[PDB]
C-alpha cells in the first residue's frame, strides 16, 4: 500500500513498550500512522492524577489535531502499550498528501465519526451512570473486541485486570468487588478471567 | 440636448404605429391630412373640403 | 391521435423562454406524427430535451411497444443556451369520432393540469367512396353489387374495418330486435 | 399568398423592409433560419485573426396592436443569392410578395338561415388545419415600489390550514407532477409589509394558532388571471421558508444557467490552450495520455514560446478572474432583498400569447368590401359536396352582390379556381414523381401560357435540380397578376378554366349529404382570397 | 357576510349558561357601546376576577368545539 | 354583445349565453343555493359559483325558466326597437334573434 | 463564499423554536447546514432525564455521521433553541459535492477536531476537576466564546445557573449554594444575570 512506498524513505520507527510517543506540550511538528502496535492516549493533572483518553491501535493516526492549525501543543500523552512500528509524516508534507489524494480522508472521517459517537456516550456514562453500569458496559464491550475467546456458552476475557483500569479509567478494588456483585447476579464468572454470558 | 430631447418625445401628430399590416404601415406612411396646427377642424370644415 | 401535456422549466401554459414554436404549431407538428400500436389500443408518451438544436421525435421516451415510423418528424426548436424543454404527448386510442370540440361537448369531466386538448386527424381512415352496381344473377340482373373504395394510413386491415363495422351494427340493432 | 395579384405585391413586401450582405469566401459553418456562420478560407484567413465570419439573426416579438412579429427563410443554404433578394420572410410575406390571407374553397348559396344577411358558413376542416386559427400576444406587468413598512419582498408564506382547498388534494398538489400548474396559479410571488389592524378576539386567536411571526408581510403575488388560456411565454424584470427555497432555487436556476454559459464558453478555449503547446514541437503521444494540464512541462524551447506559456497562463488568469467577478455580482444580486431605488423597488414584466381555435362571431371578408360575420362551423359531412365526394370549405350568401356590385370578387374567384387547376397538376406530377423532361415540359408550358404575357422565362437556363428546387418551393401555390384596370377578360379566365378541364363558368352540380342528393341547379364554384381582421368577437365581446 | 356572522354568533352564544354568555357578550362589548373589563366582571357580578378567565376558557372550549367551529371556519380565511 | 340569427327560434324566444345569464341572475341563484342549503353561506355560494357547480346550470335554467328579459339596439327610434322575449339558454357567444324582428 | 456555493446546492427550510429537526432512530439521507439560528443536541435515558452533549450555532453541519456509510441511523435528537434556517442537501448530492470541490470538508474536519477536544476537556474535568472546577473551566471557555455585552467594568452572562449546570452536570439549589460560596469568596455575583468578576 501507501505504507511501503512510505517505508522506503524511512520514517517508520520501531518503539519499545511504554516508550512515550507524545509528551503533551511538545510543539506539533509531525503526523503519525500506527502500522503495528497498541498505544495509550492519556493525560495528567498537575497533582499527578492521570487519566487515559483512549487506547489507539494499528491502522490509526496519532496527533491529527495539529495538522489543521499552526503552532499548537499536543493534546495528550501518547505512550506505547507495547512494541510499536509507527509511521511519521510531517504536516507540511502530509497536507501536500491531502492535496494529492483526499480518498484516505473518507475512511479517516468515518473513524472520527465513530470516535465522536463513543465520546458522547462516555460523557453520558459519567454524568448519568454509577460504577455498576459502567463496568457492565465495559465487560459487555470487552465481550466484543477481537481478542475475546469463546467459553462454550458465553464470552471470555482474560486481560488479567490492569488494561481495563486504563480503558474504563477506574480503580481495581472497585472493579473486583463489583465483578463479585455481578457474580452473585449470575452475569459474570470471574476468578481473574471473567466470562461474560 | 434638453430641447432635441423634449421635442423628439413630445408632440401632437405623432403616435404609435399601425403594425398589423405592411400595407397599413406604408399607407400610414403614405397618408395626408388637412388638420393639426394651422389646419382645419371637423366641425369647421364642410363638404367642399 | 389524442393529446399532449406540457410541463417544463417555467409555468406550464405552455411555451416558455426560448422556443420558436408557439403551442398550436408544435401540436400541429404532432398531428402528422405517425404512430402504430400493435398489442394494446392505448398509449402515453413523454419527452424531455434541452439545449440548442431541433427538437424531434427521436428524443421521445418511446414506449417499447410503439413503432415510431418517423424519428425526423419535427416537433420544436431550442434557441437560448439557457432554454430547455420538458413535455408529454398523448398518442392515440381516442374514442368515438372527430375532434376535441365535440369531445368536450360530450365530456363534462374536467381534467387536472398540463393537459392541452387536440383535434383528431388520424391514421387508418383517410377518405372513402363506394359504387352500387347491378348484380348479375342470370335473371335477377337488377340486383346490386356494391364496391367500397376505402383509403387509409396503414395499420388497419380493411376487412377488419368491415367486420368490426358489421358486428357493431349487429350489436347496435340488438337494441331494436332483442330490445323492441 | 394571393393567387390573383395585380403585380404590386412584391415591391410592397420588399420596401416595407431592407436587405443584407456577405463576407469572405469560405465554407458555410452553421446554418439557420436567420443566422449563418461561415469559416473563412485558410489563405483568406489572416494569421492573427481566426476569421470565423459570423452573421446575425431574428426572433419573435409583439406588435403595437397586440399581434405577432417574426422572420423566417424562403430559401436554402448553398444556393446563390442575387443581390436584392428576400433572405427572410415577414409576418405577411413569403418569398417577397404580400400575404394577408388564405386561399380556399367557396360556394355561393343560401343555407337554412345560416347565411341569412351577410353571415358566413364554413366547414369544420379548415380549423383542423388551424390555417385561420392564430395568435394574440398580450401584456401583463408588476410594478414593485417603495412601501413605508419596508420594501415589497419576493416571497410567499401562508397559514390557515392548507390555505384551503389545497387541503382536499391528492398527494400530488396543484404544483402536481412535473411542476404542473393550473389556471389561477402564481408566477412571481411578491409580498408587501403590512400594517396592523383592529385586534378582534377571533382573528387574533387565529394568528395565535398560526402566528405569522411579525410585520405580517402581506401577499402581492403575480398570478394567472381567471380563465387564461394564453402563454406566459417569458418574464423580464427591470432593475420566510419558501422565500429562501425560491430564491436559492432561483440561484440553482441561475448558476446552472451560467455555469453552463461558462463551461461552453471556456470548453471552446481549452482547444487552443492545448494546441498552443503542440506548436513548437509535437508531443505526438506524450501530450494526450498524461493528464492534460501537465503539458507546459512538455516541449519547450527558446525565446518565442515562454511568452506563449505566459499568454496561456494569462488566459488561465483572466478567465477564472472573470468568473470570480460574475460570481460576486450574480450571487449577491440573488442574495439581496428587494431594496433598489426611489419608487423603483423594482419592476417585473410579463407578456402572453393566446392561440386557440376559431368559433362564431369572428368577422371574415375578401377584397371588394365583401364582409362577413360567422354564425356556425359546419361539419364536413354537413358541407355541400360533389360526386367526387369533396366538400366545400365555405358557403356564402349571394343575396347582396347585385346590390353590392362587387363583381371583381367574382373574377377573383374564377381566376383562383383555374390556379388550383394548375396546382393540382403539379401535385399529381409530384406524387407520380415525373421525369425531369416532363417537369421541364409542363412547367415551361405553365409559365408561357397567357395570351401575350409581358413577362418571360426559359427553364433550359436552369439545371435539373434547380427545376427540382423550383417545383419543391412552388407547391403552396404560384400566383397570378390581374393588374387593376389592366385586368383580365372573360375570354382569358374561360380559356384558362377549361385548361383546368373545369367548367367554362365553373358551375358544378353539388350534393347535399344530409340526404346525399343533388340540389336543383349547379352552383358557381371557385376560390376567393379572403381576409381575417382584428375586429373579432374576441375583441368585441 | 357580517350580518350572517354575527347572527350565527348570536345563535351560538344564545345556548349557554347565562353567566357564560353574558360575561362574554358584555366583556367583549357585544351589542352595546362599552368596553368592559374583568376588573368590571369583578366590580359588577362578584369581585372575583380570575374565575372569569376560567369561565371564558370553558366557554371557548364549549363553543369552538367543531360541531360549532364550522360556522366560524368559513371565517378562518378572512 | 354581438348578434347573429336564430333560424329555428319560435317567436317568443331569444338566445342567452349562460355566462351572462349567470352574471345578471346571481342573486336569484344565490338565494336558491341558500334555500336548498348547498351553499350554506355567501362565501360558500360565491366560491361554489366561481367553481361552476353542475347545479348552477340546472338552477340557472330553473330560475331563467319563465323569466323574461329585454332587448335593446341603438338607435331606439320607436317603441318596437325594444321588446321582451323568453330566454333560450345557449353556449353560443352570439345572440340569436328571430329573423322577422 | 464556498459557503454560498454549498448553500446554493441546498434547500433552505425555516424552523421556529422547539422544532425537533432530527430524531434518533430514523435513517440518514440528509446532511444539514445551519443557515441561521442556534440548536441543541440531546440524548435521552432508558428511564429518566436527557443530556445536551453540546450546542451548535450558525456555521455547523448536522447529520454528517450518516454521510460516510450507507444505512446509518440517526444517533441523537437535535432541538431548536431559536428559529432556524437550515440548508439541506442529500448525501448523494454531497458525494457529488466532495468530488466537485474541496474546502468545506477541511473546515468540517477542523470543527470535528475542536469538538473532540472540548468534550475531552469536559471528560477530564468530569474526572479530575471538581464541579466548582467544572464551572471554572466552563466560565473560562465562555469568556473565550462570545455572546456577551462586555460590561465596562466587569464581565457578565445571562445565566440562570441552569446552562452552567447542564453543561457541567448538577442540580439547582445546590449550585446556588456554591455560587454564593463563590460570592462570599468574591468570585462571582448574581441576580438572574451572573457577573463572573
Ligand atoms: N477522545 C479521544 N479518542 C481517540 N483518540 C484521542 C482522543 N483524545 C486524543 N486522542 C488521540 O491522542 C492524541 C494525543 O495528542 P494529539 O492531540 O496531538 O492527537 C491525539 C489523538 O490522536
Ligand atoms: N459532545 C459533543 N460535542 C460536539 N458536538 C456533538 C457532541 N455530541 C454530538 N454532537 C453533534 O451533534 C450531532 C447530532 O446528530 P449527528 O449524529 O448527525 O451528529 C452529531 C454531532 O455533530
Amino acid at each position: 500500500p501507501t505504507l511501503e512506498w512510505f517505508l522506503s524513505h524511512c520514517h517508520i520507527h520501531k518503539y519499545p513498550s511504554k516508550s512515550t510517543l507524545i509528551h503533551q506540550g511538545e510543539k506539533a511538528e509531525t503526523l503519525y500512522y500506527i502500522v503495528k502496535g497498541s498505544v495509550a492516549v492519556l493525560i495528567k493533572d498537575e497533582e499527578g492524577k492521570e487519566m487515559i483518553l483512549s487506547y489507539l491501535n494499528q491502522g490509526d493516526f496519532i496527533g491529527e489535531l495539529g495538522l489543521f492549525e499552526e503552532g499548537q501543543e499536543r493534546s495528550a500523552w501518547v505512550r506505547a502499550k507495547t512494541a510499536c512500528e509507527v509511521a511519521e509524516i510531517s504536516y507540511k508534507k502530509f497536507r501536500q498528501l491531502i492535496q494529492v489524494n483526499p480518498d484516505i480522508l473518507m475512511r479517516l472521517s468515518a473513524q472520527m465519526a465513530r470516535r465522536l459517537q463513543v465520546t458522547s456516550e462516555k460523557v453520558g456514562n459519567l454524568a448519568f451512570l454509577d460504577v455498576t453500569g459502567r463496568i457492565a458496559q465495559t465487560l459487555l464491550n470487552l465481550a466484543k473486541q477481537p481478542d475475546a475467546m469463546t467459553h462454550p456458552d458465553g464470552m471470555q476475557i482474560k486481560i488479567t485486570r490492569q488494561e481495563i483500569g486504563q480503558i474504563v479509567g477506574c480503580s481495581r478494588e472497585t472493579v473486583g468487588r463489583i465483578l463479585k456483585m455481578l457474580e452473585d447476579q449470575n452475569l459474570i464468572s470471574a476468578h481473574g478471567k471473567t466470562i461474560v454470558v | 440636448s434638453a430641447a432635441v430631447k423634449e421635442f423628439f418625445g413630445s408632440s401632437q401628430l405623432s403616435q404609435f404605429m399601425d403594425q398589423n399590416n405592411p400595407l397599413s404601415e406604408i399607407t400610414h406612411k403614405r397618408r395626408i391630412s388637412a388638420l393639426g396646427p394651422g389646419g382645419l377642424t371637423r366641425e369647421r370644415a364642410g363638404f367642399e373640403v | 391521435v389524442t393529446e399532449v401535456e406540457i410541463d417544463g422549466v417555467l409555468h406550464e401554459y405552455s411555451t416558455k423562454e426560448g422556443v420558436q414554436e408557439d403551442i398550436l404549431e408544435i401540436l400541429l407538428n404532432l398531428k402528422g406524427l405517425a404512430v402504430r400500436v400493435q398489442g394494446k389500443d392505448e398509449v402515453i408518451l413523454t419527452l424531455n430535451k434541452s439545449g440548442i438544436g431541433p427538437v424531434t421525435a427521436a428524443d421521445i421516451t418511446h414506449d417499447g411497444d410503439v413503432e415510431i415510423v418517423k424519428p425526423q418528424h419535427v416537433i420544436c426548436h431550442l434557441t437560448d443556451e439557457n432554454a430547455s424543454i420538458s413535455m408529454r404527448i398523448k398518442v392515440q386510442r381516442g374514442r368515438g369520432y372527430v375532434p376535441a370540440s365535440t369531445r368536450i361537448h360530450s365530456e363534462e369531466d374536467e381534467r387536472p393540469i398540463g393537459r392541452l386538448l387536440v383535434d383528431a386527424c388520424y391514421s387508418p381512415v383517410e377518405r372513402i367512396a363506394y359504387n352500387v352496381e347491378a348484380a348479375r344473377v342470370e335473371q335477377r340482373t337488377d340486383l346490386d353489387k356494391l364496391v367500397i373504395e376505402m383509403e387509409t394510413n396503414g395499420t388497419i386491415d380493411p376487412e377488419e374495418a368491415i367486420r368490426r363495422a358489421a358486428t357493431i351494427l349487429a350489436e347496435q340493432l340488438e337494441a331494436f330486435v332483442d330490445l323492441r | 399568398k394571393p393567387l390573383v395579384g395585380t403585380g404590386m405585391e412584391r415591391a410592397v413586401a420588399v420596401d416595407s423592409g431592407v436587405t443584407a450582405v456577405a463576407k469572405r469566401g469560405g465554407v458555410v459553418q452553421y446554418v439557420d433560419a436567420s443566422r449563418i456562420v461561415i469559416k473563412v478560407n485558410e489563405d483568406e484567413m489572416y494569421p492573427g485573426e481566426a476569421g470565423i465570419d459570423i452573421y446575425n439573426l431574428t426572433k419573435y416579438t409583439r406588435s403595437n396592436q397586440n399581434t405577432c412579429i417574426n422572420q423566417m427563410p424562403c430559401v436554402s443554404l448553398g444556393e446563390p443569392v442575387e443581390r436584392g433578394d428576400v433572405l427572410a420572410d415577414g409576418p405577411s410575406t413569403d418569398l417577397g410578395e404580400l400575404a394577408l390571407g388564405q386561399n380556399m374553397r367557396v360556394a355561393f348559396m343560401p343555407w337554412n338561415g345560416y347565411n341569412f344577411e351577410d353571415s358566413i358558413l364554413v366547414s369544420e376542416r379548415v380549423v383542423q388545419e388551424d390555417r385561420f386559427t392564430t395568435i394574440h400576444i398580450q401584456e401583463l406587468a408588476c410594478v414593485s415600489r417603495d412601501t413605508k413598512l419596508g420594501p415589497e419582498e419576493i416571497t410567499a408564506d401562508i397559514p390557515n390550514v392548507g390555505e384551503a382547498a389545497l387541503s382536499k388534494l391528492d398527494e400530488s398538489g396543484i404544483v402536481y407532477i412535473g411542476a404542473e400548474v393550473t389556471g389561477g396559479d402564481i408566477l412571481v410571488g411578491k409580498v408587501t409589509p403590512k400594517g396592523e389592524t383592529q385586534l378582534t378576539p377571533e382573528e387574533k386567536l387565529l394568528r395565535a394558532i398560526f402566528g405569522e411571526k411579525a410585520s405580517d408581510v402581506k401577499d402581492s403575488s403575480l398570478r394567472v388571471p381567471n380563465g387564461v388560456s394564453g402563454t406566459v411565454i417569458d418574464v423580464q424584470v427591470f432593475t420566510d421558508k419558501r422565500a429562501l427555497e425560491i430564491e436559492e432555487m432561483q440561484l440553482k436556476q441561475a448558476k446552472k444557467d451560467l455555469s453552463e454559459e461558462l463551461q461552453i464558453l471556456e470548453a471552446g478555449l481549452f482547444s487552443r490552450i492545448r494546441a498552443v503547446l503542440v506548436a513548437g514541437g509535437v508531443e505526438a503521444e506524450k501530450l494526450d495520455k498524461l493528464p492534460r494540464d501537465r503539458w507546459l512541462e512538455l516541449g519547450l524551447t527558446d525565446e518565442e514560446k515562454q511568452n506563449q506559456l505566459e499568454q496561456l497562463a494569462e488566459q488561465y488568469d483572466e478567465l477564472k478572474h472573470e468568473f470570480e467577478k460574475k460570481l460576486e455580482a450574480k450571487r449577491r444580486k440573488i442574495t439581496q432583498g428587494d431594496d433598489l431605488a426611489p419608487g423603483v423597488l423594482k419592476i417585473v414584466k410579463v407578456y402572453l400569447a393566446v392561440k386557440r381555435r376559431i368559433q362564431p362571431g369572428d368577422k371574415m371578408a375578401g377584397r371588394h368590401g365583401n364582409k362577413g360575420v360567422i354564425s356556425k362551423i359546419n361539419p364536413i359531412e354537413d358541407m355541400p359536396y360533389d360526386e367526387n365526394g369533396t366538400p366545400v370549405d365555405i358557403v356564402l350568401n349571394p343575396l347582396g352582390v347585385p346590390s353590392r356590385m362587387n363583381i371583381g370578387q367574382i373574377l377573383e374567384t374564377h381566376l383562383g379556381m383555374a390556379a388550383k387547376g394548375i396546382g393540382d397538376k403539379i401535385n399529381a406530377m409530384l406524387k407520380q414523381q415525373q421525369e425531369v423532361a416532363k417537369l421541364r415540359e409542363f412547367i415551361q408550358r405553365a409559365y408561357d401560357l397567357g395570351a401575350d404575357v409581358r413577362q418571360k422565362v426559359d427553364l433550359s437556363t436552369f439545371s435539373d435540380e434547380e427545376v427540382m428546387r423550383l417545383a419543391e418551393n412552388l407547391r403552396k401555390g404560384m400566383p397570378i397578376a390581374t393588374p387593376v384596370f389592366d385586368g383580365a377578360k372573360e375570354a382569358e379566365i374561360k380559356e384558362l378554366l377549361k385548361l383546368g378541364d373545369l367548367p367554362t363558368s365553373g358551375q358544378i352540380r353539388l350534393y347535399d349529404g344530409r340526404t346525399g342528393e343533388q340540389f336543383e341547379r349547379p352552383v358557381t364554384v371557385g376560390y376567393m382570397y379572403m381576409l381575417k381582421l382584428n375586429h373579432l368577437v374576441d375583441d368585441k365581446m | 357576510t357580517t350580518e350572517s356572522l354575527r347572527a350565527a354568533t348570536h345563535d351560538v352564544l344564545a345556548g349557554l349558561t347565562a353567566r357564560e354568555a353574558k360575561v362574554l357578550r358584555m366583556r367583549f362589548g357585544i351589542d352595546m357601546n362599552t368596553d368592559y373589563t374583568l376588573e368590571e366582571v369583578g366590580k359588577q357580578f362578584d369581585v372575583t376576577r380570575e374565575r372569569i378567565r376560567q369561565i371564558e376558557a370553558k366557554a371557548l372550549r364549549k363553543l369552538r368545539h367543531p360541531s360549532r367551529s364550522e360556522v366560524l371556519r368559513s371565517f378562518l380565511d378572512d | 354583445s354581438v348578434i347573429t340569427v336564430g333560424p329555428y327560434l319560435r317567436l317568443h324566444q331569444c338566445g342567452l349565453p349562460k355566462k351572462m345569464a349567470l352574471e345578471l341572475f346571481k342573486p336569484f341563484i344565490y338565494g336558491k343555493l341558500e334555500l336548498r342549503g348547498l351553499a350554506t353561506t355567501i362565501k360558500a355560494a360565491k366560491k361554489m359559483v366561481e367553481r361552476e357547480e353542475a347545479v348552477v346550470w340546472d338552477i340557472l335554467d330553473e330560475v331563467i325558466r319563465e323569466h323574461p328579459v329585454l332587448l335593446n339596439r341603438a338607435p331606439t327610434l320607436h317603441r318596437l326597437g325594444i321588446q321582451a322575449f323568453e330566454p333560450v339558454l345557449i353556449e353560443g357567444k352570439a345572440i340569436q334573434l328571430h329573423p322577422l324582428v
